[PDB]
RNA sequence: UAGGAGGGCGCGGCGGCCGAUGCAAAACCCGGGGCGCGAGCCCGGGCGGAGCGGCCGUCGGUGCAGAUCUUGGUGGUAGUA
RNA sequence: GGCCGGUACCCGCGCGCCGAAAGGCGUGCCCCUCGGGGCACUGCGCUGCAACGCCCUGCGGGCUCUCCAUCCGACCCGUCUUGAAACACGGACCAAGGAGUCUGACAUGCGUGCGAGUCGACGGGUUCUGAAACCUGGGAUGCGCAAGGAAGCUGACGAGC
RNA sequence: AAAUUGCCGGGAGGGAAGCGGAUGGGGGCCGGCGAUGCGCCCCGGC
């Protein structure tokens, strides 16, 4: 339950990349899509528009995927599914998926904190 | 287990044998280092000879009457200094033999009539002269690396002058740099060892790059001063 | 298969892969072979030599039945004799083929033989398939 | 029985040390160095203690 | 910046590991890594880059011509990355030993009745291992039907090249470019 | 046309999509073909079920000459030197061929 | 295993029934196997419990405390699934315990790769075995 | 840029595998918390009240900001002429 | 003085003592000969730098979410175009529908089966969930194995650098 | 569901608004948002 990572998270970049003038309109969705135009200063990359994703935006790979835990998540349905995780508790983090009845996350809680897995789910949906 | 037994045998063989190769290279080391040693001595004690020397004739020839001409220079160091772009076809493929290919590289050139006038050709964008004994030392040091397997190598050791040298009788960095310095019979080959060194922009800033050195800019012959430049752009 | 087509990676490109410039209309340049004397000359010249022009004197009613003759080298016919009839044999018994029950009708010679002699037995030979097997000591027989 | 001996050794780049200020480098490169400093500073001890 | 082509990096391409998919010749390309990765041998390195190949870099060898290739070095195993193939044109042949990645069942059936071996990869790595008393053949590349339509260009002068027709006969490309009497000849 | 090929020529210049011809109900025709035969079976009970005899004939044209194959009936000239007249060979399962000749 | 573990890892590499994988093939993707005979339950050729003849399986039992079941596999009864697993219900003590672990896994030379991952699943039933006979008494976040 | 190729994200099925589901599924909303350079994905909250996913293989009527695009709806215009 | 790093090797530590500690401490050779310096024989193992704080359910911490203020940047997207922010055209806004597909012939590249053969494609027998599956025929069906000629016709006699 | 509108609470406005990069001030929000355990050791039983 203590995690096994000991480098420090630095992000390349926290704010999100938006589509290019999903802003003046509605329709446009926020999710980037790369303008293709041929005089679109975004894609021709003037100074004062909105920055498009590079591959030099990337993280580190051994700080890739963890959550603010230091944890990689995992998505378990199910007790069956949680018990592969008894040897990873170091590394890995168990979520309850988001379709499970309270029951079963009663069970899953249960069983997790028993095999000491860290969990970020055990209070939801109670 | 016949098996494991015999692995460990092969194990344990081979574990002696690491012992007594790194036994033998210890020994090896151990004179080795007494060479460099003997190597460093009699070339400083040389460099020091010329120098003086040079003086000793300059003052027995005004002595005698008439004057002594110092012998040219015989190596040349040759820095770019005007970037890859708007360039003519012909500059470009002399800067890929000159090894300038990025702006602010310095290389080492033999002086001789096909190189200086390959100079000649590309001078609006280079900056060259000729490097004393302290450029030399100090740019091998400071900013040495070696062409080894295509790759580049930090020679922060002598270990890696003896695979990329070696059978050119070149075994320290001090062999190296005496061997550029006075222009020497292997100098082929310890000069395209050598990496093209990247230099450091001018601290001290820089004087025009349109001109020649003699219109006031910086480019072409500035024969001694190039050791007056290195120092800022190192 | 529609996942691998290359359209689909070519989705979110303006010009669907067939250029800004010149464009993809309907057929600029003919139906076909269009224009082969024409526009399309180097091509039909170039990489079609002989297409234009009349060669060569009719022939009404071509049966291709009556150009039928297919033919097998000498090289091959060993393999027509089964083990146990070419160990039947000595210097001088040769084993008779008939190759018609194979289904050729001529046997031309491309190929060695062995020195072992055969009976081919033919509708039609050639000069030289004759000659080697004469010279390898076999004969021939003429059927139909 | 013809393979060569194993090569488990990760030889990595190794820092770099300041071949001109650093003297414990200095000396693994040009081993004279200590001498060619101590004549010099030996030298100047008798220029100066002379006056 | 620098003066590089695309980078320096380089431009060609060459099969760094095979595009088929079969179980049993990955297993061959992880032995063929330990073995040139270990031994040195530069057979296995050829065996290796020749196992990263095509089926039309790959052609079929037949014993007439595997027979050619092996008259009088029968102390010498025969290495084919490919297929061998038998041949009815061949009466005796000699009883060899030979690796390579298929046979025919009519191919096989002739060799070993002649006595020979008929080996496979895995057993070739196991009595040549750095290729000792080995003799690596390759196919004939150019032989097949595709490779003649190459070239220059069919109308071309000086060039023997095939073109493309959709039957022989006197009416598909005999007429204009193929002869003196009906414009030029070629 | 563009890079080398070969001429193209397709016959697709009339409303072929009128006339395509699909073969969807094979099946279809294979087991009702089947029924049929086993009906007739049935009703031709105890004759055989391949129905009259037929001739051994030669193929015509040089390329099939050589093969024997089965004939409509055989000659008025075999049905008499057999012993088996003219009108009853078809009713007791013998074609007759009518046309032949035997040379 | 009649084939052997190679070609049959190189079978069941891509998918098998007992493989859980999450967030696509990208980067990003999550590989767990879940079979009983796998210890770090990681889906790799050294531990896989599909692809391999020696493999060591440490799981806490049915309904019973303090009892942990070791099980190895035969090499030679392969083909006979009933007959395969080599199992052994040891409720002693941890250090007894691991001591019959060592026997069975590294002194033997049965397969000394799982020397330490079958003690650490070792450590790990037992203490999850601990824990669901008291409660939670330590948290252990430090 | 035109253009090419490779690896991936997403939609709807089919053959298998793993499961979720009236202790609340799908869908949709959020100033919720994250993961990814990115397509996107995971979880929380809510409404909702019956079905749904993830993986491998495989397929297809699969990805929208434009076409004086089609249909439907709604604005300013305008409480104006 | 500025920025970065903080140790599995380079360094460093123990294996002796003195010293809280920087550190000093021995022998023998060479050197000047004060001061003192140079060299020397080298061995085992080990091998993630420290000190002190502040906060700890808080009026705290910080947030990739929201609003705002200030500074710098900042023309409106798509598009034909040598040149678009254009006084060039389309575009009021949202939702859903919406555009390289399917087929015959061919070609190169790749995969798979067999390989001088390969195809079972039209048919037949079988098929107890089956428009599936499986078997069968070909001894000449297609392509290939032989080409040159316009046609009559002829049709590869065995490779050296 | 969205465009669109009303009320309620907040924010700002000297001839546009919107967007990108800095933090600053407001809010809304996160306890896996952030720890209290490790060895030795003395009983007293388990
Ligand atoms: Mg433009
Ligand atoms: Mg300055
Ligand atoms: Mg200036
Ligand atoms: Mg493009
Ligand atoms: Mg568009
Ligand atoms: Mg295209
Ligand atoms: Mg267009
Ligand atoms: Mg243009
Ligand atoms: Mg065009
Ligand atoms: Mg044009
Ligand atoms: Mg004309
Ligand atoms: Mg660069
Ligand atoms: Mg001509
Ligand atoms: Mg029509
Ligand atoms: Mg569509
Ligand atoms: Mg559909
Ligand atoms: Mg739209
Ligand atoms: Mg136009
Ligand atoms: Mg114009
Ligand atoms: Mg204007
Ligand atoms: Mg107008
Ligand atoms: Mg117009
Ligand atoms: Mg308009
Ligand atoms: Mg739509
Ligand atoms: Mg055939
Ligand atoms: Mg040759
Ligand atoms: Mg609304
Ligand atoms: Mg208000
Ligand atoms: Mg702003
Ligand atoms: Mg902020």
């Amino acid at each position: 339950a203590v995690p096994l990572l000991t480098r420090k998270i630095v992000k390349k970049r926290v704010k999100h990349f938006k589509r290019a003038h999903s802003d003046r309109y509605i329709g446009l969705k926020q999710s980037w899509r790369r303008p293709k135009g041929i005089d679109s200063r975004v894609r021709r990359k003037f100074k004062g528009c909105t920055l498009m994703p590079n591959i030099g935006y990337g993280s580190d790979k051994k700080t890739r995927h963890y959550l603010p835990n230091k944890f990689k998540k995992f998505v378990v349905h199910n007790v069956s599914e949680l018990e592969l995780l008894m040897m990873h508790n170091r590394t890995y983090c168990a979520e309850i998926a988001h379709n499970v009845s309270t029951k079963k996350r009663k069970d899953i809680v249960e069983r997790a904190a028993q095999l000491d897995i860290v969990v970020t789910n055990k209070l939801a949906r109670l | 287990p016949e098996k494991v037994i015999l692995k460990r045998r092969r194990e344990e063989v081979w574990a002696a044998e690491k012992k007594q190769k790194v036994a033998a290279e210890k020994i090896k080391a151990a004179e080795n280092t007494k060479v460099i040693y003997a190597r460093a001595e009699q070339y400083a004690g040389e460099y020091e000879a010329q120098d003086k020397e040079l003086v000793q004739l300059k003052r027995e020839a005004r002595m005698k009457g008439g004057f002594y001409v110092s012998p040219e220079a015989k190596l040349l160091f040759v820095v770019r200094i005007r970037g890859i772009n708007a360039m003519h076809p012909k500059t470009k493929k002399i800067l890929q033999l000159l090894r300038l290919r990025q702006i602010f590289n310095g290389v080492f050139l033999k002086v001789n009539k096909a190189t200086i006038n390959m100079l000649r050709r590309v001078e609006p964008y280079v900056a060259y002269g000729y490097p004393n004994l302290k450029s030399v030392r100090e740019l091998i040091y400071k900013r040495g690396y070696g062409k080894l397997n295509k790759q580049r190598i930090p020679l922060a050791n002598n270990k890696v002058i003896e695979e990329g040298l070696g059978k050119h009788n070149i075994i320290c960095i001090e062999d190296l740099v005496h061997e550029i310095l006075t222009v020497g019979p292997h100098f082929k080959e310890a000069n395209n060892f050598l990496w093209p060194f990247k230099l450091k922009a001018p601290l001290g800033g820089l004087k025009k790059k349109r001109n020649h050195y003699v219109e006031g800019g910086d480019a072409g012959n500035r024969e001694n001063y190039i050791n007056q430049l290195v120092r800022r752009m190192n | 298969t529609t996942r691998f087509k290359k359209n689909r990676k070519k989705r979110g490109h303006v010009s669907a892969g067939h250029g800004r410039v010149g464009k993809h209309r309907k057929h600029p340049g003919g139906r076909g072979n269009a224009g082969g004397m024409h526009h399309h000359r180097i091509l039909f010249d170039k990489y079609h030599p002989g297409y234009f022009g009349k060669v060569g004197m009719r022939y009404f009613h071509k049966l291709s039945n009556r150009f039928y003759t297919p033919t097998v080298n000498v090289e091959r016919l060993w393999s027509m004799v089964p083990s146990d009839k070419a160990a039947e044999a000595g210097g001088d018994k040769a084993p008779v083929v008939d190759v018609s029950q194979f289904g050729y009708f001529k046997v031309l010679g491309k190929g060695m033989l062995p020195e072992k002699p055969i009976v081919v037995k033919a509708k039609l030979i050639s000069k030289i398939a004759e000659k080697k097997i004469k010279a390898a000591g076999g004969a021939v027989v003429l059927v139909a | 029985s013809v393979v060569k001996p194993i090569n488990k050794e990760v030889k990595r780049r190794e820092a770099r040390k300041n071949p001109l200020k650093n003297a414990a480098a200095v000396l693994k490169l040009n081993p004279y160095f200590g001498t060619a400093r101590r004549m010099a500073v030996l030298a100047e001890a008798a220029r100066v203690k002379a006056r | 910046g620098i003066d590089l082509v695309a980078g320096g990096r380089n431009k060609r391409t060459k099969r760094t590991a095979p595009k088929s998919d079969d179980v049993y010749l990955k297993l061959l390309v992880k032995l063929y890594r330990f073995l040139v990765r270990r031994t040195k041998s530069q057979f296995n390195a050829v065996i290796l880059k020749r196992l990263f190949m095509s089926k039309t870099n790959r052609p079929p060898l037949s014993m007439r011509r595997l027979v050619r290739f092996m008259e009088g070095k029968e102390d010498k195993i025969a290495v084919i990355v490919g297929t061998i193939t038998d041949d009815q044109r061949v009466y005796e042949i000699p009883a060899m030993k030979v690796a390579a990645l298929r046979f025919t069942e009519t191919a096989r059936a002739r060799i070993v009745n002649a006595g020979g071996e008929c080996l496979t990869f895995d057993q070739l790595a196991l009595r040549a291992p750095l290729g000792q008393n080995t003799l690596l053949l390759r196919g004939p590349k150019n032989a097949r039907e595709a490779v003649r339509h190459f070239g220059k260009a069919p109308g071309v002068p000086h060039s023997h090249t095939k073109p493309y027709v959709r039957s022989k006969g006197r009416k598909f490309e005999k007429a204009r470019g193929r002869r003196n009497s009906r414009g030029f000849k070629v | 046309v563009k890079h080398n090929n070969v001429i193209p020529n397709g016959h697709f210049k009339k409303h072929w999509q009128n006339y395509v011809k699909t073969w969807f109900n094979q099946p279809a025709r294979k087991q009702r073909r089947r029924i049929a035969r086993q009906k007739k079976a049935v009703k031709i009970f105890p004759r055989p079920t391949s129905g009259p005899l037929r001739p051994i004939v030669q193929c015509q044209t040089r390329k099939y000459n050589m093969k024997a194959r089965a004939g409509r009936g055989f000659t008025l000239e075999e049905l008499k030197s057999a012993g088996i007249p003219k009108k009853l060979a078809p009713t007791i399962g013998i074609s007759v061929d009518h046309r032949r000749k035997n040379r | 295993t009649t084939v052997p573990g190679s070609l049959v890892w190189e079978l069941v590499k891509k998918n098998n029934c007992f493989l859980i994988k999450q967030f696509g093939n990208s980067n990003a993707k999550v590989q767990f196997s879940k079979e009983p005979n796998n210890l770090y339950n990681v889906h790799s050729y050294k531990f896989s419990g599909l692809a391999n003849s020696k493999t060591v399986a440490v799981q806490p039992s049915a309904g019973e405390d303090k009892a942990v079941v070791l099980s190895t596999t035969k090499t030679k009864k392969q083909n006979t699934p009933a007959k395969l697993q080599h199992k052994t219900l040891m409720r002693k003590e941890f250090r007894k315990m691991a001591k019959s672990v060592k026997n069975q896994v590294c002194d033997n030379y049965y397969r000394p790769d799982l020397t330490k991952p079958a003690l650490a699943r070792l450590s790990a039933v037992y203490r999850s075995l601990q824990v669901s006979k008291s409660g939670i008494k330590k948290k252990n976040r430090q």
